[PDB]
């Protein structure tokens, strides 16, 4: 999938 | 003496102009506290003063110099509370968890409050406790400081982001009012960056892509902390995934260039570029063939389907079936089965779980496939209009 | 001397035994107040149900003639008048209700003045003289103190939402009503109780909770002697059976016709119910009203034509309906008919959209069945049922 | 349409 983070 | 002060004195002997230089870097209205900081085993009134000096003069030894300085602080002070946020924001978990247990045991209530809700954040992000447990523990704490009332909401936002549960985030982030943090400007400012990057991710998930990019660009302008720069470039690049291959690639490569010495950040930009190239159905040199994470296996399957290697794709997708998917991961799983099977029902389950995760960005993948299979335009509009309750 | 008084004493000579039964009939096992009522000029019962249950028991065929005469020669400042307002509104006796209102606004008793003022708001709202916003703002400006009108000011919104096919806010507004706070007027408390039973029946119908819809109409019927409430209880029971039990639905509507024989508006309502029933079952339909240009009657004309492959005649009717303004629940039916006439799945999607918007989980079964019949994917249909409108 | 009422 698409990596995400903050 | 701490290494930072040993090193600052060795360089002071040889270079005297360094004093006015370090004083302006640290934002000082006058140069007195620098002298004071070097002579008596004392703190600056704002943690940024020492951070900006270490970053200005010893950038290659920040971790070593800050791990030594932070771990020698009195955990009862505003400096040590500031170092707790510095550690958590940098993902310096070795520095952080030591401060946490020090503070939790100490006789200072403010330090004790910081320590206990930073421990809740650490235990939740390691899945040592559930979300219900975290909320229960935070409520019992009777949190009084604005800082920890703000961070109590931030730790939940991080947890929603990482579990693909985007629905609650918009309403919860609005409850944060950083203007009430008046005493620790270092914390107000690094929390302001945290909120900018989180807001960028919420706008991405709402498919509001220009406002997504503006918040990430505000995060970058506000910060000198690598972790926040990394997730700003990641989020800007993600927001371009469907429209601008070259600029998305350029943001991911910029992230790679600042991530060089950090294997976790480097892996993230590899995954970002791996997904970008699969979305555009290009040759994909970024695939991790030695991974059993859902993220990496999905992209193996995605590229196999792109290049008409459908027996290999099913092998991968059969493995994925045995793994526990959160809602957002499940939505991608059905999209891939849809492509492999060319079955509209998989695409319908895909959008069901994008609706449940409240992912309005990645849902464009099964929507586009249903368009190709000739689904009614009014039906697709309806599916975009209706919400999961 | 009220016609109810002139007639009650005249009939007591021929049959003198009525005291014991009338006192049993009027919520007194002990006949003291009846004597007072019967003889001294202007002395009311404590509870309005004493007069009501008597008139319905001794002059049921003259209820309106007698109650009108009694109600309009009433001190508007009294508790009996405030009960009469609710009696007139509940029975839809607008002649009685509207004169009382203008009299309760002008008088000097404050309780009766608040009563007239919010019943007026209900009357202007249901006549489309004011909008929902104008009504809400005027309700707040009243500074409503009585628990009677705090219950009613919610009820009058519930009626507005039902009639304009805006079902979404009903379930939460009705949950705010607490009738146990009404302790001075038992008639009003019991007739509001019936109002809520009927409104809850409709809310359950709109949520496709069909067993509970019928339980609430049963309570409504068990709780009232007021025709209007009986009428809508049988209508709602019958509607809840529309899709499953033709014979039992028809039996409820026919029972409605039976009790509406002396009331044109109630009679029209059951003809429309039976008309919709026979169209759903695609039967020959003698109940169509061909002399009508209302949305409800035109839709059923077209529905029957479509059922019997009279497609040109149906397009004629849907051409007339295109020029008419629909609420959201009415447009959803327009699109269902369009979709049937054209065999166009896109109309059936527009139908689902407006059913979602009005939060009608019952009638949406019509476009969904047709999409099933056209081979729409089963997972998609499940998704359309799962998702909700904002 | 279907009549409703309360």
């Amino acid at each position: 999938g698409m990596p995400r983070g903050a | 003496m701490e290494l930072i002060r040993i090193a600052m004195k060795k360089d002071l002997e040889n270079d005297n102009s360094l004093m006015n230089k370090w004083a302006t870097v640290a934002g000082l209205k006058n140069p007195n506290p620098l002298y004071d900081f070097l002579n008596h085993d004392k703190t600056f009134n704002e943690f940024s003063s020492i951070v900006n000096i270490v970053k200005s003069q010893y950038p290659d030894r920040e971790y070593e110099l800050m791990k030594d300085y932070c771990l020698n602080l009195d955990v009862k002070t505003k400096a040590a509370r500031s170092a707790l946020e510095y550690a958590d924001a940098n993902m310096f978990f070795e520095i952080e968890d030591v401060l946490i247990d020090s503070m939790i045991s100490c006789s200072n209530m403010k330090s004790k409050e910081y320590g206990k809700v930073y421990k809740i954040h650490r235990e939740l992000s390691n899945s040592v406790i559930t979300e219900f447990e975290a909320v229960k523990r935070l409520g019992k704490l009777n949190i009084k400081t604005p800082e920890m009332n703000s961070f109590s909401r931030l730790l939940l936002l991080y947890h929603y982001l990482s579990t693909g549960n985007f629905s609650p985030m918009a309403q919860l982030i609005k409850q944060i009012d950083l203007s009430e943090i008046s005493e620790n400007m270092y914390i107000r400012n690094t929390y302001q960056t945290r909120v900018h990057v989180l807001m960028s991710n919420i706008k991405l998930n709402e498919n509001s892509l220009e406002e997504c990019r503006e918040y990430s660009k505000k995060a970058l302008e506000s910060t000198n902390i690598l972790r926040f720069q990394v997730f700003s470039y990641l989020t800007i690049g993600n927001s371009l995934l469907f429209s601008n291959y070259e600029l998305a690639q350029e943001n991911f490569l910029k992230g790679l260039s600042i991530s060089v010495q950090n294997e976790n950040y480097n892996m993230i930009f590899q995954q970002a570029l791996c997904f970008l190239n699969n979305v555009w159905r290009k040759e994909n040199k970024w695939i991790n063939f030695e991974s059993d994470s859902i993220m990496d296996l999905q992209e193996q399957a995605h590229c196999f389907i792109n290049f008409n290697e459908n027996s290999k794709a099913k092998e991968v997708l059969d493995k994925l079936d045995l793994l526990v998917h959160n809602d957002n991961e499940l939505a991608m799983h059905y999209y891939l089965k849809g492509r492999l099977e060319q079955n509209k029902a998989c695409f319908y389950s895909s959008i069901e779980y994008f609706k449940k995760s409240n992912d309005k960005f990645l849902i464009r993948l099964p929507l586009l496939e249903l368009q190709k299979m000739g689904e009614n335009q009014k039906l697709l509009e309806l599916l975009l209009l209706l919400e999961h309750h």
